[PDB]
């Protein structure tokens, strides 16, 4: 039975809290970047008018 | 200088003081921007500066998350499995500019 | 619980089992990492506080001796060492950070498996390191390093494995250990990064490797040395690399050549193996005073084998002398008086003489000049400041033929860079040494006419200290004559002249 | 006025008084003027600029201190100066053609008096920002799937 998983991926548990916490971060900081861009479009056109 | 605008000034104007700790979450972007349209007595030529401003911040936000998130996934790839005279000019006129008399 | 565990030379089996190991690990992870270092140093972020330090310290150690006695399973191995690689990085930890010295080395030593483990973590946050002038260099050797450093020493010195061929490749191991560790480095510092650079950092590093180069109680530094010095020769010499990176691997030989050659003629203007008998005995004393010394010993005779080896190769007679030597080499592993700090430092400083490295300053010179006639303009000045730099350390060198030729035709180069280098290095030539200048005072004097504004200033500065430093020369008249004549050439150099 | 300062290095060599004795080197110019209905920003009672001139440096000196050649020129158009703007100076013999000149330079004139010059050319450059971050953003999300 070891044998069958001897290739086992060790430190996996690590990597997985880890690059969990950091992608919520990082979809936090995407939709942030996203709103803003919206505002800044509204705000061309109002300058424009 | 001074003011809750006093980024956007800079971003428009040097740009070259402005650090990572300032670019990142210095602006909250929807509430600034917001703020720039109704305030009192703005002139059409400033305005524009302003927004050359926040849309250099915005830019260099984009850069920084772009730079973050490939170093995180070049992390994840990661695993750990055990199983002579060589060139003078000639001679001096090159550079021997003569004595006036 | 961690006392318990080890304090005895010997337990039956099965009186410590992993659970309470692990526990006592994750229990200092998370309290030192979330409890210490804030109160500590104000870049993460009473008497209960130091109470604590205390105790984390007495932990870590007796932790260290353990994970030395028995085998362990590599699940804690991780957290082991993500341990103690995390005190390098905050400030005011000093003897936290060496009783983690002791720990990262034993994971180091015993299993042979997460070496590259170890280097990538340490390389990762090379950024986070303190770079602060006080408390920079905390760990004493007057005459302070850096941490890192010392680590890194440490490391390459551990892996020794002292039990036939296991002797050759075990040192075999470590040199390819020092020639990636170091790679690895250099490539990932001389090109200008993102947002940050490596160059002040590595610049410590060479420093420091310098400050230590022979000591009794620091081999391989010499190894590291060598190893450096080839590499750096093989990189800036071909066309392919960048420029930036040329750059800063010429100016790291520079340094190094500068304090071979100073140290050098400052320091030094069977009876090999008494020499080598009474070092490796003051060693074995200090082994009973203060740890870590067994690995140098080790490294020691692991060294002097390969040594006897190469000198095999490079005879029956010899080839007797020498299974002689590898034969008393034999009886002193097997083995396993009032000499003192100075008298091994002699004693090791000879038997280095005796080495390949000692006699490389000579070759440095040459490959230096070999540079001089290239197609890049950076390069050459480059190479004539580091030359500078040789030359004015030790003023007696302007006397070998190729760097007279070097000079002088570099004098007339076409490119006013390199000719401001020059005029430089020989204005600063003929500065230092007050007499004998009246040779290349000609030589001089006629760069006035320059065609570019560097040289004319470099000229003008260098006139300037001489008429004031040491008047009565001959040649003051025209000299004054010269300067005042080229009062109305150009804007700075008219308001140079004005106030001189 | 900006416009004069686009000639060639001939041009700045010729544009020194070589009349007689030495020949000079460093000329200078300098106008003082008075922003009493502080119409100009920055309070003072007698405004100084001054621009030296030489073969190879060209500087700014506003009240003693060094500028950096942009400061100075937002600096008028706040107060009111078009640095381009060949407008309300008028060389000698040139005025004719502000009649006979072509309907766009008259519109492009119009808007400038207008005061909308400046934002104009600002959004024309902040667009391609817009465009590159467009770009980026679309990386972004392919990493993020990744």
């Amino acid at each position: 039975e070891l044998k069958k998983y001897s290739h086992v991926n060790k430190k996996a548990l690590d990597q997985f809290v880890n690059f969990s916490e950091q992608k919520e971060k990082l979809i936090k900081r995407q939709e942030e970047l996203d709103r803003g861009y919206k505002s800044i479009m509204e705000l061309m056109n109002v300058l424009e008018l | 200088k001074r003011g809750p605008l006093a980024k956007i000034w800079l971003a428009a104007h040097w740009d070259k003081k402005l650090t990572k700790a300032h670019v990142f979450e210095c602006n909250l972007e929807s509430s600034v921007e917001s703020i720039i349209s109704p305030k009192v007595k703005m002139a059409l030529r400033t305005s524009g500066h302003l927004l050359l401003g926040v849309v250099r911040i915005y830019h260099r936000k984009a850069k920084y998350l772009l730079a973050d998130c490939n170093e995180a996934f070049i992390k994840i790839k990661m695993a750990f499995r055990p199983g002579i005279l060589q060139e003078n000019d000639f001679g001096d006129f090159g550079m021997d500019d003569r004595e006036i008399m | 619980t961690t006392i318990n565990i080890m304090t005895s030379p010997n337990m039956p089996k099965a009186v410590y089992i992993e659970d309470v190991i692990e526990r006592v690990i994750q229990y200092t992870k998370f309290h030192l990492q979330n409890t210490l270092y804030p109160q500590y140093d104000p870049v993460y972020r009473q008497r209960v506080i130091v109470m604590l330090y205390n105790k984390v310290c007495d932990i870590v150690s007796s932790l260290s001796e353990l994970l030395e006695i028995q085998l362990l399973t590599d699940t804690t191995i991780l957290q082991v060492s993500s341990m103690g690689i995390t005190p390098f990085f905050v400030e005011n930890v000093s003897e936290l950070q060496l009783c983690a010295i002791k720990l990262v080395t034993a994971v180091f030593s015993r299993y042979e498996k997460h070496r590259q483990l170890i280097l990538e973590e340490i390389f990762t946050s090379l950024a986070r390191l303190p770079t602060s002038k006080r408390s920079l260099r905390n760990f004493r050797l007057p005459m302070y390093i850096q941490m890192v450093t010392a680590l890194v020493l440490q490391l390459i010195q551990c892996v020794v494995h002292l039990p036939d061929v296991v002797i050759t490749n075990s040192y075999e191991t470590a040199m390819r250990t020092a020639q990636n560790f170091l790679s690895i480095f250099l490539k990932k510092c001389g090109s200008k990064q993102g947002e940050e650079d490596y160059r002040p950092l590595f610049e410590n590093f060479v420093q420091d490797l310098l400050s230590t180069v022979n000591k009794p109680e620091w081999p391989a530094a010499e190894l590291l040395l060598s190893l450096l010095g080839r590499l750096l020769v093989h990189q800036f010499s071909n066309k392919s690399t960048e420029m930036a990176l040329r750059v800063a691997s010429l100016d790291y030989l520079g340094t190094v050549a500068a304090r071979l050659r100073k140290d050098a003629v400052t320091s030094k203007m069977d009876e090999i193996q008494q020499l080598q008998k009474a070092l490796l005995d003051y060693l074995d004393e200090n082994t009973e005073t203060d740890p870590s010394l067994v690995f140098s010993r080790k490294f020691y005779i692991a060294q002097w084998f390969r040594d006897t080896t190469l000198e095999t190769e490079k005879k029956e007679i010899e080839t007797t002398g020498q299974i002689m030597h590898r034969a008393e080499n034999r009886k002193k592993f097997l083995r396993s008086d009032t000499v003192d700090y100075d008298d091994a430092c002699l004693i090791v400083r000879y038997l280095a003489s005796m080495r390949p490295f000692a006699q490389s300053f000579d070759i440095y010179l040459t490959q230096i000049l070999r540079v001089l006639g290239e197609n890049a303009i950076a390069v050459r000045t480059k190479a004539m400041k580091c030359l500078s730099e040789v030359v004015a350390v030790d003023p007696s060198i302007l006397a070998r033929l190729d760097m007279q030729r070097g000079v002088h035709g570099r004098l007339m180069d076409n490119s006013t860079s390199v000719r401001e280098a020059a005029v430089e290095l020989l204005g600063r030539f003929v500065l230092c040494r007050p007499q004998l200048a009246e040779q290349y005072y000609d030589m001089l004097i006629e760069r006035i006419l320059d065609t570019g504004i560097s040289v004319r200033k470099r000229v003008i500065k260098i006139l300037r200290d001489i008429c004031i430093e040491q008047p009565t020369f001959p040649k003051i008249t025209e000299m004054c004559v010269k300067m005042i004549r080229r009062v109305n050439d150009e804007e700075g150099i008219k308001k140079l002249v004005n106030e001189t | 006025s900006d416009e004069f300062s686009h000639l060639r290095p001939e041009q700045r060599l010729a544009l020194l008084h070589e009349g007689t004795g030495p020949r000079v080197i460093s000329a200078f110019v300098e106008i003082i003027f008075d922003n009493s209905d502080n119409r100009l920003p920055i309070d003072k009672e007698e405004v100084s600029l001054r621009r030296v001139i030489g073969a190879k440096k060209d500087q700014y000196f506003l009240d003693k201190k060094m500028v950096t050649k942009n400061d100075v020129m937002n600096l008028l158009e706040s107060a009111g100066f078009s640095r381009s703007n060949p407008y309300y100076i008028v060389k000698q013999g040139k005025i004719n053609q502000m009649a006979t000149a072509p309907d766009s330079q008259r519109l492009k004139l119009l808007r400038e008096v207008a005061g909308t010059r400046v934002y104009d050319e600002r959004k024309e450059e902040s667009i391609s920002l817009m465009k590159e971050t467009e770009g980026k953003r679309e990386k972004i999300n392919e990493l993020l799937k990744y």
